[PDB]
């Protein structure tokens, strides 16, 4: 019926990011309280990221569960 | 100690290329010079990397642009590799026949490496004279840009 | 009559409970509201 | 040694029948998705027009219902399951209402798939099912419900 | 903190995909790894953000 | 009768067969199909695959490392993936949910859980919780 | 039956102790969790 | 004079064998390089799935594990050495354990190395130490590990 027609539309996406620079990469201490010795551990980076409009890729495929969400058990 | 550690990354014609900059503040007593070399091996940093292997390469050894501290990810057409196939030695990577003509690509990490580019807030200082002798000179941490 | 008491414990357990979404919907609603105190301005001192 | 069998409240699914009940003045009540369960009304006397509740319950003497205008759409009726008031109640919350299909487990050790077709509860209030394809009644704690 | 703060999001590593001609650099307009974009990415990893 | 299935009840059974190496089909929920696997080499690790087509020399199935569960493989079905047949024609599938006529023309659902079959294609069906058979023009699809 | 008494030390010396890394590895781990109060807006209020 | 042989939790090394205790429900011991060290067991009752908990001790009368859902990953069974909970306890956290190798100081002076093959306490806590080409028994504070 639209062989020769102008279709428009409005749509809703997921929401997408990829990283394009990293700002305050790694931050550290050395946690020795109430440890057996003393530890490295990394905090928090920090990054900027930038939304994916110029190239588009599908959301990834993950891994599904068969556990059944909002389960009861007795 | 060392803050806003950064990794700006630079796309350009030439390629890819990282230009980070980051602040340090050092101990007492200290004098350091331009251009001199920090590196931190308890952090490290990954980095990705791609390289076309030859009837040539294969032989001699891949010459790694970065450092190498242990691998995480090698992949080819083939898929992935297996150690059973390939082996480091002098941070040049050998591989066997198999990949003679393939494209493999690689995640890796490495440690931490810093410059020094310019000196901030070079000289502090302080006339300490209390609970001394006499009066004593003392040189307050420097700051880095590196 | 008889006393009141307490009893036993009657809700079962819920393992891997998911998050609630707004549901899109062209269709009219209603939102709740709160009454309560309002803040304004004195527009008058304001003159002044 | 049972209470006598307790009703579901039947959502109304035509528009039309829906309209004639609030145009007698009976009181609607519609859940919305998004924001709240409400009570819909047509105001009484000559001045008429739509007017919206959020007092959930019934009108007891030291319980007031209170009113206000509200422009109620069309489309808010027809997408969201609308009942009558005298029937939603807490009288009956059961797990699984009237016409739910369920598996129940059956004697032969096979797990067999049947809907339910009446609801009793005992004087301890737990609820009895009546299974197509079965003569006796059933527990809850038996039953499982498949989703999807 | 940073669990009670943040989203839930989907996280996946990325990798130069090997269908880069090597003789221009530059990628395989469509293979299934990458759909055009020169660098592949990994399985899904689940984080909060 | 039609055996294009054979499904493996034990999950003991799976990491023995994965010890062995042989790949497994697990099926998915509105969901691609995924093939599964054990690494070879020094460092056992299971891998997955997206690619269910066989191996030939045009099609080259990609492996990649995952963090398998084993809620999947103990809940959904696992096959041997080359043992396995890509469909059965049939109206309406095994755990298909269709509306019957019991032996007293009273209708009651159930779900099917049978494989018959004639030489020249007739199917027949047996519900779960029945003992009968049920032919495809008898049964009806319960929509959800 | 005997009374209970401190004793004498048992720990022994070390000296050089090295810190501890975190090892990297592709494997799944469990983030062991802290159960305590959590904080929210009241996002009822805010639409008033 | 002496309390009689101690044994030490043995790692399970193949991963059928744990898949099959935990078919069976018996609990499993997991230590975690990075987070922690963890308890597993496959759900009781027919809703099967597989459940983790950090309340590392006996169940006695007063201290009751709590479980929680968690999927738990093949390759992480495979790293982590895994043990089982009646084995792993605080009864022995031998320095040196069994199949060691360890260096001692033999009466010529001289310092050979052996493998402990046998481990037993005496009644004030010290372990006797069984070595190969070696009779009697020996000392901790006399023994020397070698590492790397
Ligand atoms: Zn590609």
């Amino acid at each position: 019926k639209y062989e020769n027609h102008t279709v428009t539309l409005k749509i809703l996406m997921t929401l997408r990011y990829v990283v394009s620079d990293i700002l305050k990469e790694s931050r550290y201490q050395y946690t020795k309280f109430n440890q057996p010795k003393s530890k490295f551990e990394n905090l928090p980076q920090k990054l900027l990221l930038k939304r994916e409009d110029v190239i588009v890729l599908q959301d990834p495929y993950k891994v599904n569960d068969g556990i059944e969400e909002d389960l009861e058990i007795q | 100690a060392i803050q806003s550690q950064e990794k700006g990354t630079n796309q350009l014609d030439i390629g890819i290329l990282d230009t980070g900059t980051a602040i340090g503040t050092t101990q007492l007593e200290k004098r350091i010079s331009y251009r001199d070399r920090f590196t931190v091996p308890e952090v490290l940093m990954p980095q990705q990397m791609i390289y076309f292997v030859n009837k040539d390469r294969i032989k001699k050894g891949i010459p790694l642009y970065y450092d190498v501290k242990e691998i995480t990810y090698i992949a080819t057409q083939d898929g992935t590799v297996y150690e059973e196939d390939y082996e480091i030695k002098n941070n040049r990577l050998y591989l066997n026949e198999k990949y003679e003509n393939h494209t493999v690509t690689l995640k890796i990490l490495m440690t931490l490496r810093y410059v020094v580019s310019d000196i901030l807030k070079e000289s502090r200082y302080q006339y300490t004279k209390f609970n001394q002798p006499k009066s004593k000179f003392e040189n307050l941490p420097q700051k880095l840009l590196l | 009559e008889k006393p009141y008491m307490i009893g036993a414990n009657s809700n079962p357990n819920v393992i891997n409970k998911s998050t609630t979404y707004t549901t899109t919907t062209q269709a009219d609603e209603q939102d709740k509201p709160k009454y309560t105190t309002r803040l304004e301005f004195d527009t008058i001192d304001m003159i002044r | 040694i049972s209470l006598n069998p307790i009703q579901d409240a039947k959502p109304i699914d035509d528009i039309v029948d829906i309209m004639t009940y609030l145009k007698n003045g009976k009181v609607l009540r519609v859940k919305q998705d998004n924001q709240g369960d409400i009570l819909v009304r047509m105001s009484p006397g000559k001045h008429k027009f739509t007017e919206v509740s959020r007092d959930l319950d019934k009108e007891s003497f030291y319980y007031k219902r209170h009113w206000v205008l509200y422009n109620v759409s069309v489309n808010s009726l027809i997408t969201f399951d609308v009942y009558l008031d005298e029937e939603y109640s807490e009288t009956t919350k059961v797990k699984y209402p009237k016409d739910t299909i369920v598996e129940y487990t059956r004697e032969d050790q096979e797990k067999d798939v049947a809907m339910i077709k009446e609801i009793l509860t005992d004087n301890n209030g737990n609820y009895f099912y009546a299974l197509i394809g079965e003569t006796m009644l059933f527990d809850e704690n038996k039953l499982n419900k498949v989703k999807d | 903190f940073i669990n009670d703060r943040g989203i839930k999001v989907l996280w996946e590593e990325a990798y130069f995909c090997p269908c880069l001609n090597p003789d221009t650099g530059h990628p395989r307009v469509d293979c299934p790894r990458c759909h055009g974009k020169g660098i592949a990415y990994l399985p899904p990893k689940e984080t909060i953000m």
